[PDB]
């Protein structure tokens, strides 16, 4: 659960 | 960049720190309790015993309100156990580290906590916990790991300083012994103690996949922004997050207000389809994503930026003009629509409206939205689109339109604190370029809002007379009504002048050449004006700070200010520092900023006045470090925000003046072919415009740039000084289509490096006196929509206008300069040389 949450401000930028 | 709000202290024309406490007492012995140079942080010091070189550290999280409580109970529990920790050191600390602007990586970290070792951390994590289990759950770290259900926190890390050269924070490894510091938005454990991180992940105890989530748009401490797209559809989409107690605003409202306010005031506007429609709202997980209705399109700047003519193109404003009639005609009553809901779209701005491919215009973003006729203080103000002597709701909605009406016409941003001045410089241009017919919707358009207001408060505004402001275009009478201006604003205190905000933020910024009074000091000193100032000033503040100032910066440090004392007659002074520069460090830095080559630049322009062979000797000495430099790789690292690795002032051109500049005086014609090389790096990332003629420069981040600071016009000047030492007449091609953005119609800001300033140079360049004319006149246009009247004399707005500015950077010593250039013929009169009146003569071929 936290694990997609959390990996979401790990996420893609330019 | 955000920055410039903290200086906007009310009642002052000039940028100025915004002054604003957690109490505890009880305090045991050895006990120290002290702050710091002036950061957030109060430490609590135990006894006297090395804490590791690194370690297990904990953080609480805590909320605005609790905090007062979280501190006492947490510190008892450390006070009684006599452990050492620093908490935010009052309220102001708390906001700014948990705003909705803070860095994601830092926030929420309201207490640290240092264990002796891993016994006691792997029991603080339980002794805290249970005295803090009765606490509102308060902002989540994301650069640590949550223990269990609670707001305490940990990561391994630094317990004080330990620094890579200049790359960022470290930690002391093994065989590598330094191992960098991550901090980052998610949790980035060592290596080396990996062990022990195992040991805790066994002791700490489908509604996302109904959407592909692809891109991030944004992110920000209240959460992020993601390019979604909803199957059982294909419905691209926007989902909003929301970190509960994260994302703190002036109000004391968390980032779960600001979307079930961006609810409540969602739902009453869900009838108007310019307006945005929401698709769910949901508790999933801790957080919150409320998706949004996609709209595609670019938003207002976007438009403005891509769209609006710059290029003087002679016919085809009117272009422009039903295009800001097609878009102002809706939203003016798209305001009307949202207000029968009787409530107030908060924050109204070009940032907040959207604009497609047939120019359908939208009003996104909702996290401000108010009861109208209420007055509580707003939430996010945005200078430039507001004033603070608006009282209620509603007024402030329509206000923001009346502003952005102009700025669609002429895009130039302005704060309430100068809009008094410049209105009429804008109103003027506009009447000027567009006709009495675009001036007349404009001033209508501007009282029907003034009706709109008056329905609310009392607003009774101060009238028109355009005739009360002319153009000036004469040289010689901008430069002196600046020269009086400047005189007219000496602060008496160590900056000698208002500057940017530099001034406060960056090291030696109050003394340095680029902000600081070096920099006003110096032309003052060119104008033969305020001589026992600039004595008083030298005498008392400036020598005294001289040794302490730590950069060696040409722009940044010590070297911009060795060449006015030594055109004061100082020679000892700089003598002493010479000899102490010839060792101070052969740093990484290269740029003219604030680099090796800006310092061999003084370095040689010494040479020339002294004809002493010592400086020749450690300008050779610097070029080898240059060289070497160069080599270590082809990339730029970068300080400045607003800096970019392209250009005279941070980029390889910049580096190309010192190879000049060095052959001028050795005669050899390897660093000539240098000069050449690094100006040609630097043109291979220029962009040429096919529809207009004009070749600016394009950065990394997909800017194109035509000032001083990062774009074309610095570029030419590089050229223009490699013509002027070799005697050829190199890229004349790409020189030429450089001058075209003489007919540049107007600029965001005014100053020499970032704004209408940098094409005040382009004449200084144009050999011709016919067509120097021409330029000249249209330079002067631009620059016309920035100077302000004031008694008798001329003052200048700093960046994006919100407040006036001496200082070089921005201000008007970096115009009286680039005017005194023009005089001279002479684009390089604004570096900061010794005898810089005769450098040219002396590095002529």
């Amino acid at each position: 659960a936290m694990n997609t949450v959390l990996e979401l401000q790990k996420l893609a930028h330019d | 960049n955000m920055l410039y709000h903290r200086y906007l202290k009310p009642n002052s024309e000039y940028y100025k720190k915004i002054e604003v406490i957690y109490e505890l007492n009880d305090i045991p012995d050895t006990y120290a309790v002290f702050l710091d140079n002036e950061s957030v942080w109060k430490h609590y010091h135990v006894k006297g015993s090395t804490l590791p070189e690194q370690g297990w550290k904990i953080h609480v999280t805590s909320s605005l309100e609790d905090s007062k409580d979280v501190l006492d109970k947490v510190a008892r529990l450390c006070i009684d156990k006599k452990i050492e920790f620093k908490h935010l050191k009052d309220k102001d600390s708390f906001m700014k580290m948990n705003s909705k602007n803070a860095n994601r990586a830092s926030s929420g970290k309201f207490i640290t906590i240092y264990p002796t070792n891993n016994e006691v951390f792997v029991e603080l994590l339980e002794m805290i916990s249970l005295a803090i289990q009765d606490f509102k759950k308060g902002p989540y770290i994301l650069n640590d790991k949550r223990w269990k259900n609670s707001n305490v926190f940990y990561r391994y890390g630094g317990f004080k300083g330990i620094f890579n050269e200049h790359g960022e924070h470290c930690i002391r490894d093994k065989e590598g012994n330094l191992i960098k510091d991550q901090r980052n938005p998610f949790y980035q454990v060592p290596d080396f103690v990996k062990d022990f991180d195992d040991y805790l992940n066994t002791i700490n105890n489908s509604r996302l996949g109904k959407y592909k989530i692809e891109t991030a748009l944004s992110f920000s401490n209240a959460g992020g922004v993601y390019l979604a797209t909803r199957k059982k559809d294909n419905l691209k989409v926007i989902i909003k997050e929301a970190r509960p107690s994260a994302g703190l605003d002036g109000a004391a409202q968390d980032a779960l207000a600001r979307q079930k306010i961006e609810y409540d005031a969602l739902k009453k506007l869900k009838d108007v389809s310019g307006v945005v429609n929401l698709i769910e709202y949901f508790q999933e997980w801790e957080h919150y994503f409320l998706v949004e209705e996609f709209i595609e399109g670019r938003d207002l700047r976007q438009w403005i930026a891509q769209e609006f003519p710059f290029f003087e193109d002679n016919n085809g404003m009117s272009n422009h003009i039903k295009d800001v009639k097609m878009i102002l005609l809706q939203l003016l009553d798209l305001i009307d629509s949202m207000h029968n809901q009787g409530v107030a779209m908060g924050d109204l701005q070009p940032a907040n409206i959207m604009v497609t491919e047939d120019l359908t215009v939208r009003i996104i973003d909702f996290e401000t939205a108010m009861p109208v006729n209420s007055d509580d203080r707003p939430a996010m103000l945005t200078t430039g689109f507001v004033s603070h002597e608006m009282k209620v709701s509603g007024a402030r909605d329509w206000f923001g339109f009346k502003r952005l009406v102009r700025y669609l016409a002429l895009p130039v941003l302005t704060s309430e604190d100068l809009e008094g001045y410049l209105q009429y410089n804008h109103l003027n241009w506009i009447k000027e370029n567009y006709g009495y017919e675009f001036y007349s919707f404009i001033v209508d358009l501007q009282e029907k809002c003034d009706k709109r207001i008056k329905d609310y408060q009392t607003f009774i505004p101060k009238e028109i007379n355009l005739n009360d402001q002319t153009s000036d275009f004469n040289l010689t009478s901008i430069i002196n009504k600046l020269i009086i201006g400047v005189e007219s604003s000496l602060t008496n205190d160590e900056r000698f002048i208002n500057g940017d905000i530099r001034q406060f933020e960056m090291n030696g910024g109050k003394f340095n050449f680029l902000t600081g009074g070096s920099g006003a000091a110096f032309t003052l000193t060119k104008n033969k004006s305020s001589i026992a100032e600039v004595d008083k000033w030298i005498q008392s503040v400036l020598l005294d700070n001289l040794p302490l100032i730590e950069e060696d910066g040409l722009f940044t440090g010590k070297t911009g200010i060795l060449a006015l004392l030594y055109d004061k007659g100082y020679k000892e002074v700089v003598l002493n520092e010479l000899k102490i520069l010839k060792d101070n460090i052969n740093q990484t830095d290269i740029s003219i900023r604030s680099g090796l080559s800006g310092i061999g630049l003084f370095v040689i322009s010494l040479y020339l006045e002294t004809e002493n062979k010592e400086y020749l000797k450690l300008a050779k000495d610097l070029e080898r470090m240059i060289k070497l430099n160069r080599a270590k790789d082809k990339q730029l690292k970068v300080k400045d925000w607003m800096a970019v690795d392209i250009g005279v002032i941070d980029g390889l051109s910049g580096v190309s003046l010192f190879y000049s500049a060095l052959y001028s005086v050795t005669q050899n014609q390897k660093y000539l072919e240098e000069a050449e090389v690094l100006i040609k790096e630097d043109l291979e990332s220029t962009k040429k415009d096919d529809v207009t003629g004009v070749l600016q420069t394009v950065d990394n981040k997909n800017r194109l740039l035509p000032y001083l600071s990062g774009g074309s016009i610095g570029v030419a000047i590089s050229i223009w000084f490699l013509n002027h030492v070799s005697g050829q007449d190199l890229y004349r091609e790409e020189m030429n289509s450089i001058l075209k953005l003489s007919k540049t119609r107007c600029t965001i800001s005014g100053g020499l490096f970032d704004g209408a300033g940098s094409f005040l140079l382009i004449p200084s360049m144009v050999k011709n006196d016919k067509n120097r004319e021409v330029i000249l006149n249209e330079v002067l246009n631009l620059l016309n929509i920035f100077l302000i009247e004031k008694n008798s004399y001329y003052v200048y707005p700093g960046q994006f206008s919100y407040r006036l500015a001496d200082d070089v950077y921005t201000g008007s010593s970096g115009i009286i300069l680039a005017l005194m250039g023009v005089i001279k013929g002479n684009p390089l009169y604004w570096l900061p040389l010794v005898n810089s009146d005769e450098f040219l003569a002396r590095t002529k071929v």
